[PDB]
């Protein structure tokens, strides 16, 4: 697992190969909680948060080139195993192609 | 000298949790029935299959180039019209990803012709893939979690029977399609959940 | 891909309210019998048939061109020697009126060859048609209302099936003949009535 | 269209009160006794046919050219050895009197050949015929009223059967024969009597 | 039915056609009440009076021509409606061939 | 649905098509309440008045040539749905050809 | 016109009184038994015919030219090894002396060959004989009162069953022999005796 | 049956008809009471007391000539009938032959 | 006239104490077990032959030239590894001595080949002789009393049966063999003792 | 049976007829109570004592050439009857030849 | 003469202990199932077998050239996965040591082919071998001490049956094999232990 | 059995015959009590101590060319029987080849 450091700001990588080498236009991308509570959603680029828990509102944020979640403002609370789900949407069927789980000590 | 298969029996007593497939539907089923689930085992060339009636689904999964076959499984309905399927085999003697086959077909309320077919990536590892194909509209969500470290705190297991399960996180397993337009929620509950033996095998 | 019919079973859950078929004779039924209907389903070339023997009435109701097949059937005796039939089938897969046959045929009391046939013609929306034939003179009065909005609240559902009504006004259906000289009061008094799920099927 | 008879079943329900035969005896027969009369019903070529084995009795009684089949009999013993038995067909379709053939034969205690012949003429109305004959001595009295208007007090229905009998004079039938230089005494004491329904059809 | 009139004298008339036209001397005639009590007997022409009843009893008389039974001293209780029987009395069975059942209200 | 206005007088139209283009004269043409009693009945052209309730006794006129029920008199009570319901008579069996449900709120 | 026998059945219950048996033996029996005597029945050409095993001894008596059949018989045991015989037939149709047959052979105890043979004259009216044949040293007296005047106030009759008994001391029969030097002696003491209804017919 | 008279000497006879002229040279002769109680017996000719009674002891007499049995001293409580039994000896074994029921009043 | 044998049945009541078989062993048998005694009868060519299999052991005795055939059996285990068996056949027809032969073969512990075979002569009046033969050594002493003048105290007989035994010290016979250096001590303690009646015949 | 007299000496036979005409040097020849207890043994001409109940101990004397044994001090008690018992010892297996019961009367 | 073997017999009483087994597994059994156990005899050409199938083990033991078969087994489970299974067979007839030959093999948990195949050579007295052979890796001890002086104080006999055991230390011998670099440890806790009988023979 | 004495040197031998011949380098030779605790253990050649229970702590001396295993400071509570196992030590399995149960009285 990966772990991120102190009271400053977190980084939650997906660390997607892409072997397919899609873009991310059509990919559902989007982080959650051990008590699953959805941290961001990237829909097919934008930012969607109807989804988003009200603890980690307005708190993250979401970097495209590096596929890595910022989380800032650091809790005692948020010691929990983050995990990253990569979804592939499709009209037919949306498939979920990548997850990971990274872990968050402060 | 090769390690291999037991020989079948009536009655297993050790189980290895395999799978943890996790139907959501969109027809109503409101609680878990006690002598619901009928299940079906063969183990022929090296490919174990489980089918399973019952809650208005037939499920016909099957696991190719294994030594495993399956031996018992655990039908529960948590909320929301979600189906919770557990799997039991005889026990890992390989520690490769094995790859997959379900095909979910329709039995009531929506029947009919294959509504899907795809084959779903493993997401950890990428070793593995889920042939699914399902056979009507009437699912919405497929979570297959094959060689879980964790059971459902749900599952009660009998006392004459002995439980096994992974404990690593490289034999982790998920696959995972959605045909609703909301992210995840494919998950049960976990409140109010009971789970059923099936009937046969 | 098309939406199908669902296979055969023994025992089906998941039930719709198709019909309320409302036979009024002129002998005495005081009560409604445990145990005293009967029905057998037919499901061929897209026909689906109920055969319903009970309280002196055969009753062979054929619907045309359907994705639906008879499933149940409760039977239940009103005041003022009335009938109520509620039927049921599996599922409404398509928004379109069917055209209806019922064969009202007399077991006991007023016995006879074919007393009535005529072709009903639908009341609301005029869509569909039902050939009513009536063997023997022991009917009174004929309702049926085809996709009703409304369940008799004196029907009570068993517990672990589940039920479907219709709730739009455009597929409604009535069907009516009366044989007496007094305008409508086909209908129950439903103030005292109580329903008998059939045997078969 | 034509009113015709009703097909056959089981259990009958709609009983018509058609006959009161009333045979004494000049053996001992102290009390009705539950389970003893066994009947067997025929209806071949318009000819309605009960046989009763009872009371050291049978009793072969055909009514010719009708619309009824005998679908029920009670039998009772009251005073001084006297025999009555009820007899309950269908329906009356028909509002002529009908030819009537009874055989009275005896089971046990005095037995022979035919001891008695004759054709008993119906006493009001004068329209039919009771072709009577008795195989035995074992007969003091018989007397049958076709049709009756009252039933007797002490005979219970089954509370799943509904009972209709005649309500006109004009329907009813009296035949009557003695072998005793006695004036009638054929009839029932009615002071404690006791019916069964016999066993069969 | 037929019925009589008030309290001077009630006929009861068999009113028997008498079609195969044979004679009273073997017939069995004979009237009764409603609680069937015997009136009068009349066995081969010759009235018998031990199965009379007491309260009928030297009450009754008997007209063979007009086939009538005439009851005499009519009282308030004698109101039901009264049967007349006629059995033809042969060596092999006595046969009931006629009956009638008229009514009487005074 | 069709719908009427306040306190003056309620319209009930049928709006038979009469597509079979068939005359009055054998036809029964009545409306009733939700709870079903029955407001006029015209049997052959002519109104009976035998099985109409008390509470709308001498109340409701009916229009021919529109084929419309007017009911007079409107009361706080009478705001439930109303049906007309036409049946075709013929000798052999009396055949419901027609029923329509409007609604009165006043 | 004759009066014939009744046709056989199953359970007859107009028994007429015929005969007293009562076989004295030399060998121990204590007490009645329930259900040990067992009877088979015969009537062919116009000849009744009853076996009789219980007690040891197997009874066959046949009555000649008869318009009986025998139904019933009842044993008991009485004191002194005495055996008493109680028969029941049909009915009385003729007031004639009938022969009789008895073969008295012995199951157990004292076994053998034809020990005696004889005909026996009938004590009053002198009418009839009775054919005495013994098998066997285990008997010492025989008694057999044909038609007797009195029934054993030790036998119960059955409720459902009806008893008749001669009255006339010209119809009355009495055979006996003795082969043991005490004069008579073969009457039981009827003090303490109980009969039983023996098991077929 | 056949009676006897008051208390001066009671006969009672057999009446044997004795139809195949045996003697009584071979013939058991004896009587008994209702209660079957021995009056006398008649073994080949010679009376034996063995088996009588003590209440008829030494009270009755016997002829062979008229085959009858004269009691004595009559009582009031002998007044049940009494059946005289007639065996014939055999060496194979003992047969009754004759029977007779004749009543006794005093 | 000759006096013969019974004829066979399927329970027999008159019983008479032949035997008194009273074999030693020397493995251990602590008690007497309810149902253990398993009997089997022959009559063939007036030689009587019973069957004993219990306890470890198989005793076929027969006894030539008898009209007697065995009908009873009560086997019972004393201390110090005595088994004493009684035996009971139909009557004493005569009064002389007959052959006897028994075969005791070993059926558990000790088991083998003909260890033993005798003639042991009649030891009261030799007349007689018993053909013993013993298949295996676990037999150390063998007494048998033919018709024995008393019956042990320790057998309770059946209340349905009856029993009678031997009552002349000229009619007994004893037949005795030891293969244990100790004089006598075939006999049982009688002090705490019981009889089992075998299973079949 | 045979018995034997009063308080001076009694005398048991075995009268054992011998047959076979063998010897006493191979037989065994002894003497029991009525309640089972030994009271000599001769086992192949020499006595022995190991089995003689204490009762009897050294009060009996055996003859060898009249068969029989003397029981000396007779008492109250040994009333009983006394049954001798000759067995022949064979290799094979010892066999009871001979057996008879005394009677003893005091 | 010579001391053979005793013929079969569906349920035997006198046992004697012949074998002590041992089998140590790696795989968990947590407590010992009444009613688990079945077991097999056989007895052809001198040899006995027993096979037992139990707690995921089937035991193939046979022993050569001997007048013995087994007769019974008791199996029972202690503590760290250790099953231990007493035998016994009807008698020991001859004082020398038999040849052996154990299979166990692997019905659940680890199965496979023939792990190991050995000539186990008796401990004392070196006189006798055990041919083992072990199907699977599911064995880690196997002890065999056959005729043991000493009975399991935890196993209780049945109250009709006898039991006997070896006394001599001449005749007791031990096979062990280990398979885990654990010196002994083959032998039970004998703390909290139970036996169950097993089924068959 | 083989038995020692008191209070000096318990001398416990195995007495392995060795008829196969083979040298003590692969094999497994160690001594247990009655109670099954492990006095000595060599592995192959070497002493281990690992399983010897903390009775016997370094208690025990062995001596490998008598094959016998030397307790020296007896007590009182170490009367029982002595067990010696000899194990031969194979890669494929481990088989015990020879035992041996000695006593020891103090």
């Amino acid at each position: 697992k990966i772990q991120a450091y102190f009271n400053e700001t977190a980084d939650l990588p997906c660390q997607f190969a892409n072997s397919q080498n899609q873009s991310l236009s059509e990919l559902v991308v989007f982080w959650q909680d051990q008590e699953n509570l959805v941290l961001n959603e990237v829909y097919l680029g934008k930012e969607k948060f109807d989804s988003v828990h009200s603890k980690y509102m307005g708190r993250t944020s979401f970097d495209s080139d590096s596929w890595t979640l910022r989380l800032h403002n650091l809790q005692i609370k948020d010691k929990g195993l983050y995990q990253c789900i990569i979804h592939h949407k499709k009209p037919t069927g949306m498939i979920r192609i990548h997850q990971m789980n990274s872990e968050l000590s402060v | 000298y090769k390690n291999t298969i037991c020989p079948p029996r009536q009655d297993y007593r050790y189980w290895y949790f395999v799978a943890e497939l996790t139907i959501g539907v969109n027809y109503d089923i409101n609680s878990t029935i006690i002598g619901e689930c009928h299940m079906s085992e063969s183990y022929i060339d090296r490919n174990a299959n489980i089918v399973l009636t019952g809650y208005g689904l037939k499920i016909n999964m099957t696991i190719m180039d294994t030594d495993q076959r399956f031996v018992a499984a655990a039908e529960g309905v948590g909320k929301d019209n979600k189906l919770s399927v557990l799997l039991f085999t005889t026990q890992r003697l390989d520690k490769v990803h094995h790859n997959i086959s379900v095909t979910i077909t329709c039995m009531e309320m929506n029947c009919g012709t294959t509504k899907y077919n795809s084959d779903l990536p493993e997401s950890i590892h990428k070793s593995s893939s889920c042939d699914i194909t399902i056979n009507g509209s009437c699912v919405t969500c497929v979570n297959l979690e094959t060689d879980p470290t964790k059971i459902n705190p749900h599952y009660l297991h009998p006392k004459n029977k002995y439980l096994y399960h992974n404990s690593e996180y490289s034999m982790r397993g998920s696959y995972g399609v959605t045909f609703i337009d909301e992210l995840n929620q494919c998950l049960l509950d976990i409140k109010e959940l009971s789970y059923d033996i099936c009937y046969r095998e």
